[PDB]
RNA sequence: AACGCGUUAAGCGCGCCGCCUGGGGAGUACGGCCGCAAGGCUGAAACUCAAAGGAAUUGACGGGGGCCCGCACAAGCGGUGGAGCAUGUGGUUUAAUUCGAAGCAACGCGAAGAACCUUACCAGGCCUUGACAUGCUAGGGAACCCGGGUGAAAGCCUGGGGUGCCCCGCGAGGGGAGCCCUAGCACAGGUGCUGCAUGGCCGUCGUCAGCUCGUGCCGUGAGGUGUUGGGUUAAGUCCCGCAACGAGCGCAACCCCCGCCGUUAGUUGCCAGCGGUUCGGCCGGGCACUCUAACGGGACUGCCCGCGAAAGCGGGAGGAAGGAGGGGACGACGUCUGGUCAGCAUGGCCCUUACGGCCUGGGCGACACACGUGCUACAAUGCCCACUACAAAGCGAUGCCACCCGGCAACGGGGAGCUAAUCGCAAAAAGGUGGGCCCAGUUCGGAUUGGGGUCUGCAACCCGACCCCAUGAAGCCGGAAUCGCUAGUAAUCGCGGAUCA
């Protein structure tokens, strides 16, 4: 149940409580950000290539 | 274990964003989804010319897709056959005014993401991998540079023992910031495994 | 062969003697000679092995030596190990209690959000070209929109609105590009096994001072020199030496945060100065302060004294700051057949009315027990009540909610500001002040169970969070053991954020 699920995520069946998140690149269920629509990995991969405007290597 | 992406380590200086704009916190979300499925579609139908970069600039509904290539021909046709169908295709998902360009790479041997794909093609057609590497490095430094490096992963020759093959010339200080070192990586895909190639070009300084 | 030998030959030669012919069996048995005896000299075989051995590399190791490091010990402060509870794991249990991680480097770890979702597990009802992709054949149907019955839902049965086109066209009508109902074929789907078939990404040795290349020179060769040595450094940092002279990946340097001052800019700041103030920087006025964020200056052992061949070490002044000024990001050739096929990607293997797919209920939350990480404590340098101060970094449109009204309160009715240095979360808390407790299992401690309520959600029995009354358990400082931290650190106090009903 990997493919059947990412497709279940899109539809919104009965009771809106069921509507979970899900990563865009990665079928990722856990660790999924509102701002980017992405997973923790998916994100970090991108951020190094510059495909995310102004998301820079932090340092404080 | 370790060694970080040499692009992510530059961003602030040297390397600039391969997608630069601004957007709000209901919209980054969406403008980002777009930018992938764009670069996703281009990656396919355009491999033929060797798209070593795919910039995107923006202000409001106005996309500045600039494709950088060493062999520009393949993208247009003679006069305008191909370039036509793409403009169509792009805005075929985005109901916005798709403004596509092309730019030239004076020397493809000095564009890493190319150098990587070249060697990944050489492997997919079973050539001596010790050689292909030692050779692709001369190609680069030959055509003027200060330093250059390549790395092929495991299943060399299709052997049940996966190794890792190296070789590189000049200087490559990946630890230094005032550097400018172009990185690219390609997937060879075979009957027995899945190799990986990494390419590094040392260009200028101060 | 190398280590070495070298007129005291192991060199070059001649004479005569003794001796070896792979390892174990075995210096044994038998016979013989000798011996008081113990035993000695002479000395096999069957059977069995793929080697047994010499010198010399490069490592690794030592209950070897030398120089030197690190909260390693030592000096010191606060903790776990004991209680009660929260959380992760072993085990037993179970219809199932899904899988992974295993000394350091697994165990508040994947999990930055399990009531159905999740969800990979079990019981029960169903569905097959399938919930998703690409393409072909065939009559209907070619978009689409609303109900009926049955059921736990899923599913299966079933009643009504009816099509803007290329175009024969007044019209019957008819070719038809989307897109979907249905049969059927090529195919989809699998978190099914293989992290010793793999990519990528991560852990670790270790932020340790190392790991190497080219040429030359040395050795029959593995390999060596360079990169051993003296000085010095956080450092293969630098100096000086030298059959070597250079060079690369490293360290350092360039990049970000905190410190001091300038230049640029004024809806945050300011009686700083006169001005009116219902005394609220509220007001006109004003960038001098404060702040905000953007470009700079400033420190280089440059100055002086001493020690030194030099590198550099110690000491003094100016200075907001020195001898890497305080924190970051950054982690070499490689090691652990390390971790991950369950984020994804991927060779091979295996299942294709089910090892695929949908729902309803359960399970992941079980409990005679065992270990790890944690929270609240056993009290007077304390606990309780009223009043009163001083932060930072962040976050907010079916979001944060000012301010009202009701309720003991949780909350609930109204409703202004806000795209947010202009409104909101918002009170920080410890502290300060004055009132009560008086050494007690207590006004210490808040586990457990009874009763009563609120809010999210379709739904809180298994399983949610809060609020109120009543119950007030064990704990009077913890056996053997065992962790952290060298300065704005330890200790202690509260605030925010990701995930998200």
């Amino acid at each position: 149940a990997r493919k059947a699920l990412i497709e279940k995520a899109k539809r919104t069946p009965k009771f809106k409580v069921r509507a979970y998140t899900r990563c865009v690149r990665c079928g990722r269920a856990r660790s999924v950000y509102r701002f980017f629509g992405l997973c923790r990995i998916c994100l970090r991969e991108l951020a190094h290539k510059g495909q995310l405007p102004g998301v820079r290597k932090a340092s404080w | 274990g370790n060694k970080i992406h040499p692009i992510g380590f530059r961003l602030g200086i040297t390397r600039d964003w391969e997608s630069r704009w601004y957007a709000g916190k209901k919209q980054y979300r969406h403008l980002l989804l777009e930018d992938q499925r764009i670069r996703g579609l281009l990656e396919k139908e355009l491999y033929s010319a060797g798209l070593a970069r795919v910039d995107i600039e923006r202000a409001a509904d106005n996309v500045a897709v600039t494709v950088h290539v060493a062999k520009p021909g393949v993208v247009i046709g003679r006069g305008g056959e191909r370039i036509r169908v793409l403009r169509e295709e792009l805005a075929k998902l985005t109901g916005k005014n798709v403004a596509l360009n092309v730019q030239e790479v004076q020397n493809p041997n000095l564009s890493a993401p190319l150098v990587a794909q070249r060697v990944a093609e050489q492997i997919e057609r079973r050539f001596a991998v010790r050689r292909a590497i030692k050779q692709a490095v001369q190609r680069v430094m030959e055509s003027g540079a200060k330093g250059a490096k390549v790395i092929v992963s495991g299943r060399i020759g299709g052997a049940e023992q996966a190794r890792t093959e190296w070789a590189a010339q000049g200087r490559v200080p990946l630890h230094t910031l005032r550097a400018n070192i172009d990185y690219g990586f390609a997937l060879a895909r075979t009957t027995y495994g899945v190799l990986g190639v990494k390419a590094y070009i040392f260009l200028g300084e101060v």
